[PDB]
């Protein structure tokens, strides 16, 4: 269960993050409203690491 | 600051026109009008310094790599005091080289893994300077590749020797007031032959000029002289520090590297030998582990029934104890051991004051 | 495996990457992840030896009726 729920801890941020700012009451204005060499750095590095941890 | 340079050094020129085709090696529209065997010093001009300055590799880099042109027949005093005075480089606790033709385009994976594990890792953790062709090819471009890679993994200074003949966008190098910045065209799009551009893994780059349009070997001399100067050399406090250690590490090549060593080997330098790296490294591997049989098929079979190579090994094991064999050990990745067993062994003394470096260095390693 | 390096990578033969070629084939193909270790070890450029021939060939080596060769079937 604990494990479970630190998996779901994700899936309620997400839902939170894109939710609008305002609240329900007023959250109608909202929906209103609403109406690349550093990845190859980034990649070495984890390779090398991957590498480390195998060795 | 900089203007002492082009008077303490000059670029050789060939000046004498030695037999269209020249022997000395630049065939030009016309000879100079002063202009047999064509002759490095005998047929040669020598002027001031006209290619000193820092390149700035086009799109990504440093924007710092001293780029400098400098006569063969110079003293290896002059540039090693140069590079840890002006350019700032720290007094090196280890000094590695790296020879080899490095036959093929690529080179085995995990040659070049233990390359990049070993030899970056190890000098990245003492700070060692790490000397090898200044081109981007062979030997020196796998080099370049590994301290790349290693560097992203975040530094490592890899300085560079090449003939200046052999050099590829040389005219933007060239200039007699000096190129405090200099826009290189390291992307080379023509791969013509001989000529090569600068791989910008390195930090320093040393143009050996001897008056040629390029060739193979110029360096040399001069590469011996300043191993042997620096190994010659005390870091830090002027003569109060200790004596700098020097390595040369051979992967394969042919009977030049076979002449480098026993040169290096007369010049008290100590040598390792990687197993397995090819022609003109396994037959020396071979020795240490009829002569003839090995030249005929370690060695390439031109010359390789020839008895210089054969005579050459036989110096060359005279002094065997100076150098020594890196077995892989099945890809020992780790190599810190077999460098300081290398050292100590090298260093045949017992005062235990020429072995503060060796100490220094298995202090600095975990070993 | 352990014999062939043992003998066949003892080191007195040479080797090319069309000799190894067929043998890499097998190993994938038989599902022999020792081998396939061992070759690609022995300098092998894999880059230039994979084909999309190849490549349909280990796909069309799914076991007999597999969950695989339905969706392949399927697709
Ligand atoms: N002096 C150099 N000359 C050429 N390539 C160099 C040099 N120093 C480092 N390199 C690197 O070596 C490789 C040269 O080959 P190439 O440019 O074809 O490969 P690449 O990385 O796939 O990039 P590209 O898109 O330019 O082809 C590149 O990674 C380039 O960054
Ligand atoms: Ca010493």
């Amino acid at each position: 269960s604990d494990l479970y729920w630190k998996a779901q801890r994700y899936r309620l941020i997400r839902e939170f993050h894109s939710r609008p700012a305002l609240a329900p009451p007023f959250i109608v204005i909202s929906h209103l409203r609403l109406l690349k060499e550093a990845e190859r750095k980034l990649l070495t590095w984890e390779s090398v690491h991957k590498e480390n941890f195998l060795l | 600051e900089q203007s002492w340079i082009p008077k303490i050094f000059k670029k050789k020129t060939c000046t004498t026109f030695i037999v269209t085709l020249c022997q000395c090696g630049r065939p030009r529209t016309a000879h100079p009008a002063v202009a047999t065997v064509w002759d490095s010093d005998a047929h040669t001009t020598e002027k001031p310094t006209d290619a000193y300055g820092e390149l700035d590799f086009t799109g990504a880099g440093r924007k710092h790599s001293n780029f400098l042109r400098l006569s063969d027949r110079t003293d290896p005093a002059a540039v090693y005091s140069l590079v840890t005075r002006t350019w700032g480089f720290r007094a090196p606790n280890l000094v590695v080289s790296v020879l080899g033709g490095s036959g093929g385009p690529v080179l085995q994976t995990w040659l070049q893994d233990l390359l990049r594990r070993g030899l970056v890792r190890a000098a990245q953790s003492t700070g060692a300077w790490i000397v090898t062709g200044g081109l981007h090819t062979g030997i020196g471009r796998h080099v370049g590749v590994a301290v790349r890679d290693h560097q992203m993994a975040s530094k490592v200074v890899a300085m560079g020797v090449a003939p200046w003949g052999v050099v590829r966008n040389r005219d933007t190098l060239i200039n007699p007031k000096g190129s405090f910045p200099a826009r290189y065209r390291w992307r080379g799009d023509p791969e013509d032959g001989v000529q090569f551009p600068l791989d910008y893994n390195y930090s320093a780059f040393f143009l050996v000029d001897d008056g040629t349009h390029g060739c193979l070997g110029g360096e040399n001399r001069f590469r011996l002289r300043l191993e042997s100067y620096i190994s010659q050399q005390k870091t830090g406090v002027g003569g109060t520090g200790i004596d700098i250690p020097v390595l040369l590490l051979l992967i394969d090549g042919d009977e030049k590297m076979l002449t480098r060593i026993e040169n290096a080997t007369q010049a008290q330098l100590p040598c390792l030998l990687v197993a397995g790296s090819g022609g003109a490294a396994d037959c020396l591997a071979e020795t240490l582990e009829q002569g003839e049989a090995r030249d005929r098929i370690r060695r390439f079979f031109p010359k390789g029934d020839l008895e210089v190579l054969q005579a050459q090994v036989e110096r060359i094991m005279t002094r065997k104890e100076l150098l020594t064999v890196y077995s892989s050990e099945d890809g020992s990745e780790e190599f810190e051991t077999i460098v300081l067993k290398a050292l100590v062994k090298a260093c045949g003394s017992s005062e235990a004051s020429a072995y503060l470096d060796e100490l220094r260095l298995a202090v600095a390693w975990n070993r | 495996v352990d014999i062939a390096q043992s003998e066949l990578f003892r080191g007195d033969i040479q080797w090319r990457s069309f000799h190894l070629e067929a043998s890499l084939m097998d190993a994938l193909l038989n599902d022999r992840p020792e081998f396939v270790r061992l070759l690609i070890s022995h300098g092998l450029s894999l880059g230039h030896f994979l084909t999309p021939m190849r490549l349909a060939q280990l796909y069309s080596a799914a076991p007999s009726n597999s969950l695989i060769r339905n969706l392949l079937d399927q697709a």
